[PDB]
């Protein structure tokens, strides 16, 4: 990509990264356990689909929890606004005072990438010096065919 | 109306940034050190020096960090494979040690 | 008003650290892994040869200092807590061929090329804590020689947000927000008047009737319009001030005052990060003309 | 315009969730109208009455000229709407939410008809499937980085 | 320190260190610096060895107090309802020169 | 040393602080109203000069409260005293716990003090949310004298309510009851570090100065000193060569 | 500043007018406040009532403590507003409507 | 369509306008200063001599 690598590990200018860049499209995520894990270490641990979300998706618990101010109880319908303001359980406390995945939360590490591609370089070095490749200009590759998986 | 019209409370602002005197004749950048450093009147007998403030009160206890520039730079001298030494110089302030 | 003076950057829509805060978890605890370098002056681009060189670096804890806050408050009143898993350094090499390679150790090997690193900032660092209260501050350097010297590029700064370096620790900071003089999220620094510069204590720099006031450059005129003569830009500055972070800046002064194209604008500038305030009677006035005027608290 | 350049590109925002949840200050309400000269609805009426007697001295007395008038024994209506996250809900539960694929929503029990030679590549059934409305609502892992 | 050598870190220094002498390519090794250019189309090292500037210290400001701003009063005013005319009158300093 | 980088890797809970959200946790739409509990608002007794034995006589020195203010919601059948079935298979479907027909659960006394709604989160027990001490009440206002068939069928029960993040102003009294502290929306903090990992590594410290060196003459090279600002050099450089706008 | 260098210029979304007319999702109400502990206006009054009596088998019975309470025979009011034309409405019928 | 034909710059979002109509005051009265150059094709950048 950029010939920065061996020597250096910083963004090299955009004025290098327009569109099918790999840095800038380039992101990196992170995030704990969405049911608090699963039912090994906190000791309280559970799952709730959608009938049964605490009140819907918006169970927010530690405030007037959700119900009855969106839609109402019955399963996936997200028309009038029926409802019982009553306390939700779920979305746990991840952080405040309450909230730990035994000793402290987990961790789901993902990354993105999206408008590029993906480009081993058939060379020596790995970065750009010609158009075609010392690695085709080579006679092992000039020389006797061969073939390839 | 403030009396025939309003009156005026003028006031300018600045973050993220310092502020610089040069130590030089025309205040602009000619050299990265100055014609005022490479002085002999600055180069010969040595000197002394007070700069003074007048700051805007300050509700609690505050600093100031002042920021005198010369070149700190260094060399690095590799001569026999496995075996180094890095000089050491700054000036003005040559790690200024006096007893 | 009531706002100038506070580190805004400690702020929450602060999006750099609404971002920074993440790539690690929302939750209170986040099982992390990280590649931190560095940056010392000295050897950031220095390239050893053959044959091993022993190594020895340290990392910190105080959560006052590993570790940023939007509202800014020491992380120890409750104990925040980092602790390093396992370390190491690890090392991108160059593939460098060898009768090529034992050249430039052949020549890198060389007295005549010697490397060598010079420091970006390039200066020293004096504290001197001003009272609070106290209006002038007065520095009286002592003798001593002056060759080479640049300047004086200078900012004022809290007292609670800033540190003392040294040891270890230092159980004092309490403060988990921005250090300015290690980000230069300097906000407290147009909070300047004057600035004079004494040599030999007979002779002043520059003198020569060189600003319209050389005893001092003037950085602004007293609130009650005084010097609405000597002021400027539509702002306090003098026309004097204006006149050097103009001057040791954009080399543009003597005949043009235009924008120097951003090009040369980026951060630490002068010009975009200025900004001229104008205001009118918030009480329309004391009580004095407007003929009926008021104060009004909660 | 000509060669009809414009690259394809979805919002920032949508793609790869970013949740600080949202944030609300003051509970700003809305409250009854009324014409002008009104502003309150539920309140009673109470005459004008004095106590300058002309015999008594310790006691009130009800004048002559006004007998009606619109007051209140408390102070006037309202119905609280976070906003702040009224236009979230309304922004998730509608840019990933009903963005989702057929495989995780469900077809309404009241359809003319849908499927009925339509599919999930059809405008029909492909807009009048339900999503999960319970799957991915304004507390979502909030806080945190993470497009569902 | 009231005590210092009218020629403490001089010349022999800022020579030592790249602050001054010459640049980069007057100092460099001769095949040193083949290469430098002959393989920095993929492996930075343009700038290990720093090429201290440096400015030119005579004839070209002044010495004698001069004047860097002048504010000029005008002469001949006049005002009127619409208009606001003003004679101003400019000088030009013998070896003194404007733009 | 351009690619040399100290690989960190550990752990570290963010304290009780990290607020990674903006204002409120959990709900944030139903205003600062409340759920619905047991109504128990009443002054109570005295001390005072009263009982005695006939120095004064004291009247009546009680006035007991234990109604409760709610809300009905879903919709059943008949509501008689087994309960309510909200459905019929092979005979009366007795309404489930955790939902019980007509009305629904409320907030008994034994929860530690009452908050409003802005400011509810407890805990679940079931893969379905419910709890437990589940205890039912029917109610019947209108007695004309005929029919006692109720209407209503509330579930009282206590509930794991707590406040981790929400804090309140001025509560209605200071006596623990069943008013209405109701802590909520606290402030939000994110806790990161600096741009460029400022701080971490000591620098500048001379006890704590680093040290690279080599064997054959181990002479250590590196001696910071206090007046090498190193945090903000490195940050000063990179806007320079780059907008230091940037996300690496 | 200085040259009161300030381009004038109008919104984008102003002048040329871009219609996608606006987009709505949950129908979101505003629903009685009431101080806290309530929320609900429109509601009657019910006493608790039980069965257990000493004599008979399926029948009810009023107990002695509580006499009245508040609830409802319904949900909890509100008024629906579409913010997202609303808004929009508020911007034609202030951008260009009124100019 | 009942709008291509007038000045929009003249607008109130003109960000400028909005922005320049403050260096002064919201005030309708502003005890001002201000430097004000010219541009008068033929000197600009002319420098006279002694």
């Amino acid at each position: 990509n950029y010939n920065y690598v061996y020597n250096g590990y910083r963004f090299w200018p955009d004025r290098h990264y327009f569109h099918y860049d790999f840095l800038r499209n380039f992101d990196p995520m992170s995030r704990q356990g969405p049911n608090f894990l699963d039912t090994t270490l906190y000791d309280l641990v559970s799952s709730t689909p959608v009938v049964n979300d605490t009140g819907s998706q918006p169970s927010q618990d530690n405030v007037r929890n959700n119900s009855g101010f969106i839609a109402p109880r019955s399963w996936p319908v997200w028309t009038a606004q029926q409802g019982e303001a009553w306390p939700a359980n779920w979305p746990y406390p991840l952080i405040g005072n309450d909230a730990i995945s035994s000793n402290q939360t987990v961790n789901y590490k993902k990354f993105l990438c999206d408008n590029y591609l993906w480009t081993v370089p058939f060379s020596s070095d790995f970065m750009y010096m010609g158009e075609l490749t010392d690695l085709g200009q080579n006679p092992m590759y000039t020389n006797n065919s061969h073939s390839m998986v | 109306i403030s009396s025939n019209q309003t009156v005026n409370y003028k006031k300018f602002l600045c973050d993220n940034y310092l502020w610089t005197v040069p130590f030089s004749s025309d205040f602009m950048y000619m050299g990265e050190l100055t014609d005022l450093g490479q002085n002999p009147m600055y180069t010969n007998n040595s000197h002394s020096m007070v700069i003074n403030f007048e700051l805007d009160p300050m509700d609690e206890n505050t600093y100031v960090y002042m920021l005198y520039g010369v070149f700190d730079t260094v060399r690095v001298n590799q001569p026999e494979r496995n075996v180094l030494a890095m000089a050491y110089f700054r000036t003005p302030f040559a790690t200024g040690n006096a007893v | 008003d009531q706002m100038d003076n506070v580190n805004p950057f400690n702020h929450h829509r602060n999006w750099g650290l609404k971002y920074r805060s993440q790539l690690l978890g929302n939750s209170r605890y986040c099982r992390f892994h990280i590649q931190v370098p560095q940056k010392y002056f000295a050897i950031k681009n220095l390239l050893l040869l053959p044959g091993t060189y022993t190594y020895e670096w340290v990392l910190r804890k105080d959560p006052n200092m590993i570790l940023q806050s939007s509202l800014g408050n020491d992380l120890r009143a409750d104990g925040a807590q980092i602790v390093y898993t396992e370390v190491n350094l690890m090392a991108n090499f160059m593939p460098m061929d060898h009768n090529t390679s034992n050249q430039l150790e052949l020549m890198l090997r060389n007295a005549t090329n010697d490397q060598t690193f010079a420091d970006y900032l390039g200066a020293k660092n004096a504290l001197y804590n001003v009272p609070a209260g106290s209006t002038l501050l007065t520095i009286n350097i002592p003798a001593r020689t002056w060759e080479g010297m640049r300047g004086w590029s200078f900012t004022r700064l809290k007292a609670s947000e800033t540190p003392q370096l040294g040891a270890q620790y230092d159980v004092g900071f309490k403060y988990s927000g921005s250090i300015p003089y290690s980000d230069g999220t300097f906000y407290l620094s147009h909070t300047f008047r004057s600035m004079s510069v004494l040599f030999d204590t007979s002779i002043n720099w520059p003198g020569n009737d060189r600003l319209l006031t050389p005893n001092l450059f003037e950085i602004k005129r007293p609130v009650a319009t005084d010097s609405e003569g000597f002021t400027m830009s539509q702002c306090d500055m003098t026309k004097d001030w204006f006149l050097v972070q103009m001057a040791t800046n954009y080399n543009y002064v003597y005949n043009g005052y235009r924008f120097w194209p951003d090009r040369h604008y980026f951060h630490y500038d002068f010009l975009r990060n200025f900004d001229p305030m104008s205001r009118q009677g918030p009480n329309f006035l004391d009580t004095t003309l407007y003929d009926l005027v008021s104060s009004t608290p909660v | 315009a000509l060669w009809n350049q414009a690259v394809d590109q979805y919002d920032h925002d949508v793609r790869v969730f970013n949740n600080d949840g949202y944030e609300e200050g003051v509970p700003t309400y809305a409250f009854l109208p009324d014409g002008h000269g009104a502003g309150e609805d539920n309140g009673p009426d109470l005459s004008n009455v004095k106590i300058y007697t002309n015999g008594q001295q310790d006691k009130g007395n009800v004048v002559a000229g006004t007998v009606s008038t619109q007051l209140n024994f408390g102070t006037i209506p309202s119905y609280e709407i976070d906003i702040a996250a009224a236009t979230r809900r309304n922004f998730i539960m509608s840019n990933i939410a009903d963005y989702l694929p057929d495989k995780y929503k469900f077809s309404i029990r009241g359809f003319d008809p849908v499927t009925d030679n339509i599919d999930p590549t059809t405008y029909f059934y492909m807009n009048r499937r339900v999503p999960l409305t319970n799957v991915v609502d304004l507390f979502t892992n909030i806080g945190a980085r993470w497009s569902v | 320190t009231a005590l210092t050598p009218d020629l403490t870190t001089a010349t022999p220094r800022l020579q030592y260190f790249h602050i001054a002498g010459p640049g980069t390519r007057e100092y460099l090794s001769e095949d040193l610096q083949q290469f430098i250019s002959a393989t920095g189309s993929y492996f930075d090292l343009k700038n290990k060895f720093r090429q201290t500037v440096v400015a030119p210290t005579r004839n070209v400001t002044t010495e004698k107090a001069q004047r860097l701003q002048i504010r000029f009063y005008p002469i001949q005013t006049d005002d009127t309802p619409n208009s606001y005319r003003v004679r101003y009158s400019v000088n030009v300093g013998d070896s003194w020169v404007l733009d | 040393m351009g690619a040399t980088y100290f690989d960190i890797k550990g752990v570290l809970d963010r304290g009780p602080s990290f607020k990674p959200y903006g204002g409120t946790a959990y709900n944030p739409l139903a205003p600062r109203e409340a759920i619905f509990n047991t109504w128990v608002e009443s002054t109570g007794p005295q001390t005072n000069v009263v009982g005695q034995m006939t120095n004064v006589y004291t009247n009546q020195t009680r006035n007991d409260k234990t109604a409760t203010l709610q809300q009905v919601n879903s919709i059943s059948g008949v509501v008689p005293n087994v309960n309510l079935g909200p459905g019929l298979s092979q005979l009366a479907s007795r309404a489930d716990v955790d939902n019980i027909g007509v009305v629904g659960r409320f907030a008994k006394v034994d929860s530690a003090g009452v908050k409003q709604a802005y400011g509810a989160y407890v805990k679940p027990v079931k893969d379905d949310g419910s709890q437990s001490l589940n205890q039912t009440a029917y109610w019947l206002m209108d007695n004309g004298g005929t029919n006692y068939l109720g209407a209503l069928a509330v579930e009282d029960y206590t509930q794991t309510l707590s406040y981790p993040d929400t804090v309140l102003v001025t509560p209605p009294t200071a006596y623990q009851q069943v008013n209405s502290g109701t802590m909520r929306a606290c402030r939000p903090n994110y806790i990161g570090f600096r741009d460029n990992f400022i701080n971490l590594l000591y620098h500048d410290s001379g006890v704590c100065s680093g040290t690279l060196n080599s064997e054959r003459s181990g002479m250590n090279v590196v001696v910071e000193l206090q007046d090498r600002n190193t945090e903000l050099s490195y940050q000063y450089m990179l806007a320079d060569m780059m907008s230091r706008h940037h996300y690496f």
